[PDB]
């Protein structure tokens, strides 16, 4: 049985006095498959939008106002730690073990969750980080200053590193704050993309590592949240105007591939997939299931929409939770083996030492012995049988 | 109207002799093995009355005076636990007592092994059911391991161990098996366990005794699992005591293997190198029991560090139960300075710097033995990168350098080529995208003697080489994770080149999804007219065919 | 107006006064008809609330709830067809007869808008089978229930009956239809890979997030394998049903004919 | 659970059965299943090659490819870098 | 970096009274990397356009208007077998081990040269069969009734099958006789297609598992001959107006693909790739090269000609053979290791005897054992000399 999962988490007071739903919870889990239905709750957290993280072990969710990530472990139950950072916290995402946050300073910490190691990158943007994404090789950071900063996960994070940390490309043919930023998951130098959504009702399609602009597309509004579909066919975007867009890239006219135009050439897009009634309002944060065929938008009056795309045009109502629901994490339906297991977090920490690795060793069997095949076979081997015998008969 | 399998087995029971009953053991194990319903079936039907003799027999036997026939019990009682499920499982209570009354009467070793591995896969198969564990695993579990350690411990100082290394190493196995299972039962146990496996950890020339290797490998396995066993949650600082006191070890080695080197290695860890006198072969080891058993001769230390390096890689090799502090810098540090020190070329020795006392055969010796070492410090690696996966990124500009310096030292063994091969696959793998244009000029070599070690096993200058075919894994790597902007133009040249006369279907593909940039900017052809009229009818050559040229 | 459409609908769906709902009911269908884009909810939400209503004791209120369906727009109803079967199911199931007919006539008008999906979606044919043999009284395991064991009891409307035969009638030949192939579409098998799927629904077939489904609950989309499970499982019953219907005669025999006519042509 | 030698002669049996079966003579359930067991044993071969070699049905429509559960599971796979092909320019 | 060979044959009288090479020679064969020499000659043979096949260990070749197919060896030097058919032919190919011959009475023909056996086909055609191509599942037949026929292998190669065989498809928009046949590398129902060339100055493009006519070309001239690039790209036809023309199916405008037009609408062709003289005439067999860069045609008056696609230089001569070059055939420079290797062939037969298969089983190493480790290792591996020790030392 394949059940769908996802974290919610709101931030600000409560709009409503209703008795049942608890005012101090911030962080929902729940299943969008096959029914609603609220597993679990943790207390105490007004997180805005994009500081949550949710990862098998832990979700880390940065404080509103105050520069505190609150970790809380999944596994037990429980809001496992208080974490403090040097500076304001604007945006957050995880990678691995390795959390990346953006603050209003314009600085970004790598913070290795395992290890208790924080790498702190100089303020090369001169304002507020709005929007940050990641690859296990690159890390995208999309401020107020209308720039974009690439830069080298690898020669972020070393040992014995103090030379200071410089983005390795930056993309600046917006004229407005970066909204949002998602990147594809290959990581090829030929294939990979991004698109960034900007305050100047634009979505730019780039390769950030060979730093050339794909494509362009103008929204009547400006797009406050993005998402990919999965299999990187289309973008899902919501507009000020309280409209979802979708935006497919291999269509009779393609955004992107041999048959499409040029890249000084700019697409408009009017054609809204969907609206949001004004007592709902706009789409404050998006996420995509599974399968790709459903996605949530979370609006800050309190509604969760579900989207069906190929079936209703109309979202439906899940619930309402009564805050601004600022975030939505899908979690993947399949386990996927991991070879170490993160049970405890060691708290950021500036002192001389050792490089520690804090993590369970998981049994995946590595090692490999003759007498594992005839403990894991079905009576013995006819090899290993007819040794014994041999042996047996001999003296 | 029972099976014709259960028909098959009751009336070769009855009719056989016990003596004959050995030979005839193949072709019975594959009809228990049929015979699925009715040994499942929980407690009148022939199923029910052939199934309750079947047992009765298999009791007999198990019970009897006869070695062949106890044998055939052990065969059997295998095939019944792996076949009958729960019932089968419920109703073997007289069979682990028989079970380890065979390993403690003069039985043949083939059946002491045999009821070894029916005995773990008895326990193993308890851990389903629970209260199974609390009347059956818990009681007979003391027994079973005292009669492994009585067999598996030396009988007297001046005296030989009577079992075979080979046993030795199952009943290791098998304790390595139990013990992540059953902790609290054979916490009394790792006394004995540590003593009895000191001297297969590290074994040396001077020890005159030859060890296997899957003794080694499962006496390293062993010891590190028993920090299970201990007391009060102390396993992860045990853990880490352990793997710090190896460290340390290695350190103590390398210092008497080293002599000779005069070293500019310096410590981030505050390790400092001991003196080491000049007078006399180099000696280590003593007869305490924590510390490892002797060794003379600097060639008795070098195999001596290998295997200390290789219980590190079986650090990483083996699961812990609880979270522990891995000393990823110590580690580190100390396959740092066992990579600082490196074999010449020809005529460099007078370059390299060395000691005036140490004569030239000890020198010599060193510089022979050198390689192996380098080998074992690349394997912990491998293990380290397979165990820490992305969390290697912060250690693996060091690990580039070290492979290269160690790959560039020693060229000409084909064993420390192929692991170089593998190990660059694995960081590559890792964090490969982003390398400067630094290492991507300083890992050039590898990619020579790669290309050159695929053209001579294709004939392009021979057969199947491990050496060759750890260098066509790392081929496509070569056009998926690493810069080509970086590259030179006569590299990416020989790999196309090379990928085309080795047919190498993976390495087509990612050179036809890589298209080479050159300063310039003139479009260098593809190699896919190759590809496609290579391996025509491909899937993803259909895909490429169909999308690159559009 | 939107404010309007929302409380007419709340009070339709909620109120205890048949007139008023009657009322409201006919308002939504005036203004459904006037203007189909005049629906803030949207045709999922009206569905979701008056589909509780179709086993409404009122039999007016019920020809208004008919009335509302046969003004929604079909290509909306079509990716939500397994809801309102599902309700369908509850009013066939239902004891009133009154009720039972106006479901019938709901389930007229979801076959006429929408007869792929009904009888492709999942428990779309055999629990449809189901809820037509029983409350037509041909059915094989209701006839095994009132049967006993060694005894031998004695052998055992009109317009009524002749509806329920004429819809199981409409419902076969709906899932019978003769099938023809689409012409050659020049870019469908890269868009198939390269676009999001258009068909509603996707990914049924898998099932992955989904209950398992047993023989009732299974999809049965092609005529091939409907018509394999209804000739393994329901064609004697009906047979003998359809018999039984013709000696019977009348406008019930006449409707056993044109069941007849459907059950030839599956035959064939 | 491990994996059975019959558990990996029919895993390396699973993507033949789309590479090298008429899918045009195979019931739309056996298909359906094919699918399943793919995408729940994580078969990238038989993923790509369900992709590859679509089912029609008696419409003569396509149904939905596998690729989205494909690209989440191997994100950085070859079977899935050589569909990404149409952006490499 | 790789030395490409082909084999040339020659049809008709010779033109020229007085030449260097031997009137009585008719079969070439020549290297063309580096350089270009004639490495070997085969005697006898006047072989008609699309009537040679050439394997790793024999040529065969059809006779000029009879029922005579010479086989040479070419592991040999010498002509081993002088073939009789039932039937005259028209053309001739080689799949695997089993001869496709076209009669010239509208029959289909395919001899396995290991078995001996002659599977005849009922005569669907109503002329000869102009033109042959085969896939590793089907066998497609042009004639000059405008018709191609699409047959199964399997069902064409049943053992005791003794029910009349038939096409699964017929092929018919063409209204003159069949020149050529190409066939995609592609054997999948979605992804193959086969280029046919008839004499209404047509070119097809179809899809032979289902039917479709996926393209239409006209060209001025009827084409006599074609050769598709070794990447599936460009259609290479020769035409009666002494040209040789290039449509290039997926360039700036796809033939077929998401960009094309409807299948109905008709492409015309009129630029010239390469014109030839009047003196030289058209070519009459076209070949492209290993790697696709290299072209080579074959001219009634004798001359092989040298083209150069990627550069567009001038073609230039090779040699004169003083007849009409009617086959031009390429060889692969790399070998294909093949399980059984074809010394001798069995001359057709019909008679009562049991399925025999005649070939010679090539060491390629199916079994394994620990020994064999030891033998290809240098040295002994490092576990069997361990063992060794232990046996040795145990008394």
């Amino acid at each position: 049985m394949l059940t769908e999962e996802f974290v919610s988490a709101i931030c600000g007071p409560p709009l409503s006095s209703n008795t049942a739903i608890a005012k101090d919870v911030g962080i929902y889990c729940h299943t969008l498959s096959p029914s609603y239905s609220v597993k679990s709750t943790f207390k105490k957290s007004s997180v805005p939008v994009n500081c949550l993280a949710v990862s098998d072990t832990h979700i880390f969710a940065g404080q509103h106002e105050k520069a505190y990530v609150h970790v809380y472990s999944r596994l037990r139950g429980n809001q496992e730690a208080f974490v403090a950072l040097p500076e304001r916290i604007r945006c957050l995402i995880l990678i691995g073990d390795i959390l990346v946050v953006g603050t209003t300073e314009g600085r970004l910490m790598l913070w290795e969750i395992c290890t208790g190691r924080l790498v702190s990158t100089p303020a090369r943007h001169v304002q507020a980080v709005s929007c940050v994404a990641a690859t296990p090789s690159h890390v995208l950071t999309g401020s107020d200053d209308s720039d974009i900063h690439v830069w080298s996960l690898s020669q972020l994070l070393e040992l014995d590193s103090a030379a200071e940390h410089e983005p390795l490309r930056t993309l600046a043919n917006h004229r407005a704050a970066i909204t949002a930023l998602a990147v594809s998951p290959s990581d090829s130098a030929d294939t990979n993309f991004c698109v960034s959504a900007s305050k100047d009702k634009s979505c730019i399609i780039w390769n950030y590592q060979t730093g050339d602009a794909l494509r362009t597309l103008i929204f009547p509004g400006y797009p406050l949240c993005m998402s990919l579909d999965p299999s990187s066919r289309a973008i899902f975007v919501s507009c000020e105007d309280s409209s979802l867009y979708v935006a497919e890239m291999f269509g009779e006219k393609p955004l992107l591939g041999p048959g499409s135009e040029d890249p000084s050439t700019v697409v408009q897009i009017s054609t809204p997939f969907g609206a949001t009634q004004p007592d709902v309002g706009p789409a404050s944060c998006l996420s995509v299931s599974y399968d790709g065929t459903m996605l949530l938008t979370g609006h800050p009056r309190g509604q969760i929409m579900r989207w069906d795309i190929s079936e209703n045009k109309s979202p439906v109502e899940l619930a309402n939770l009564n805050a601004a629901v600022t975030n939505l994490i899908f979690v993947s339906p399949f386990l996927t083996s991991k070879p170490t297991k993160t049970v405890n977090i060691i708290k950021p920490s500036q002192a001389e030492r050792a490089y520690t690795f804090t993590a369970q060793f998981e049994p995946m069997s590595f090692t490999k012995s003759r007498l594992d095949s005839l403990l894991n076979a079905t009576g013995f081997p006819a090899d290993a049988l007819e040794s014994a015998i041999v042996a047996f008969y001999q003296p | 109207t029972a099976p014709p399998d259960l028909r098959v087995v009751c009336h070769r029971l009855a009719s056989t002799p016990v003596d004959s009953l050995p030979r005839l053991c193949p072709l019975l194990i594959n009809h228990v093995l049929r015979c699925g319903g009715p040994l499942s079936e929980p407690q009148t039907s022939e199923t029910a009355m052939l199934v309750h003799k079947f047992r009765t027999h298999i009791t007999s036997l198990l019970t009897g005076k006869s070695p062949a026939g106890r044998f055939t019990a052990v065969c059997l009682i295998k095939a019944v636990i792996d076949v009958g499920g729960w019932e089968s499982l419920r109703s073997a209570e007289p069979w682990i007592r028989g079970l380890i009354g065979v390993l403690q009467k003069p039985d043949p070793l083939s059946s002491k092994e045999l009821s070894i591995v029916t005995l773990t896969k008895l326990y193993i198969l308890l851990q389903d059911y629970q209260t199974l564990i609390r009347e059956m695993a818990t009681p007979t579990l003391p027994g079973y391991a005292t009669a492994c350690l009585q067999l598996i411990k030396p009988p007297a100082s001046g005296r030989p161990l009577k079992v075979p290394l080979n046993f030795v190493d199952t009943v290791a196995w098998s304790l390595s098996k139990l013990v992540v299972l059953y902790s609290t039962t054979m916490r009394p146990f790792s006394g004995q366990i540590k003593s009895a496996l000191r001297p297969y950890i590290a074994p040396t020339s001077s020890d005159n005794v030859v060890v296997p290797q899957s003794l080694k490998e499962n006496s390293r396995n062993l010891l590190i699992l028993l920090t299970y066993t201990a007391p009060k949650n102390g396993s992860s600082d045990e853990w880490v005591k352990a793997i710090r006191a190896t460290i340390l070890d290695c350190h103590t080695t390398a210092d008497q293997v080293f002599r000779a080197v005069r070293e500019s290695w310096e410590s981030t860890t505050g390790y400092h190198i001991q003196p080491v006198n000049a007078t006399g072969e180099p000696s280590g080891g003593g007869d305490s029991v924590d510390e490892l058993p002797p060794w003379s001769g600097l060639q008795a230390g070098a195999e001596r560090l290998t295997g200390l390096l290789e219980y590190l890689t079986a650090y990483f090799n083996n699961p812990t139960r609880a979270p522990v502090n891995v000393p990823l810098g110590e580690l580190l540090d100390l396959t740092t300075r066992l990579t600082l020190v490196i074999p010449p070329s020809l005529g460099a020795e007078d370059s390299i710097e060395t000691n005036p006392a140490i004569g030239r055969d000890e020198k010599a010796e060193l510089w022979s033995a050198l390689p192996d070492i380098h080998h074992a410090v690349l394997r912990l690696h491998c293990a380290i990168i397979r165990r820490l996966e992305a969390n290697a990124i912060p250690l693996a500009t060091d690990i580039i350098d070290q492979m290269v310096r160690v790959s560039t030292a020693s060229k000409q063994l084909p064993s420390v080529r192929e692991t170089a091969y593998i190990l660059a696959k694995e960081i590559l793998l890792l964090a490969g995208s982003t390398l400067p244009k630094l290492t991507v000029d300083i890992l050039i070599p590898l990619i020579q003697s790669s290309c050159h070690d695929i053209l001579t096993a294709a004939g392009h200058a021979s057969t199947a080489s491990p050496v060759s075919q750890a260098a066509s894994a790392l081929l496509p790597t070569f056009f998926t994770h690493l810069p080509q902007k970086h590259l030179p133009p006569d590299i990416r040249g020989l790999l196309d080149r090379t990928a085309i006369l080795s047919h190498n279907q993976s390495a087509m593909l990612a050179s036809c999804l890589h298209p080479y940039r050159d300063s310039r900017g003139r479009y260098y052809p593809s190699i896919l007219p190759f590809l496609v009229r290579r391996f025509p009818r491909d899937e993803s050559v259909e895909v490429l065919r169909s999308n690159l040229v559009k | 107006s939107a404010e309007l459409f929302k409380q007419n609908l709340t009070l339709a769906v909620n109120a205890k006064s048949d007139n008023q709902r009657r009322d409201a009911l006919a308002y939504v269908t005036n203004q459904l008809s006037a203007n189909p884009a005049n629906n803030p909810v949207g045709t999922v939400g009206v569905l979701t609330k008056v589909l509780p209503l179709i086993t409404d004791g009122a039999s007016s209120v019920r020809v208004q709830l008919l009335k509302l369906f046969r003004t929604l727009p079909p290509q909306e109803v079509r990716p939500h067809a397994e809801k309102i079967l599902l309700y369908i199911r509850g009013g066939m199931t239902h004891l009133s007869n009154d009720v039972r007919t106006d479901t019938l006539n709901v389930l007229d008008w979801l076959l006429e808008v929408a007869g792929d999906e009904v009888v492709s979606c999942p428990g779309g044919w055999l629990k449809t089978l189901n809820s037509f043999s029983s409350m037509l009284g041909w059915n094989p395991n209701v006839s095994s229930a009132m049967t006993t064991k060694g005894w031998t009891s004695a052998p055992k409307g009109p317009e009524s009956q002749a509806k329920q035969i004429q819809v199981l009638a409409k419902f076969l030949q709906t899932g019978f239809r003769p099938e023809e192939p689409l012409p050659y579409k020049p870019r469908a098998y890269w868009d198939n890979i390269y676009r999001l799927p258009t068909t509603p629904n996707p990914f049924a077939y898998l099932n992955l997030f989904g209950l398992p489904r047993d023989e009732d609950s299974e999809m049965y989309p092609d005529r091939m394998s409907r018509l394999r499970v209804f000739d393994m499982k329901w064609r004697a019953a009906i047979t003998s049903g359809m018999e039984t219907a013709k000696k019977e005669g009348g406008t019930v025999g006449r409707a056993a004919a044109i069941l007849d006519k459907a059950l030839k042509a599956s035959l064939e």
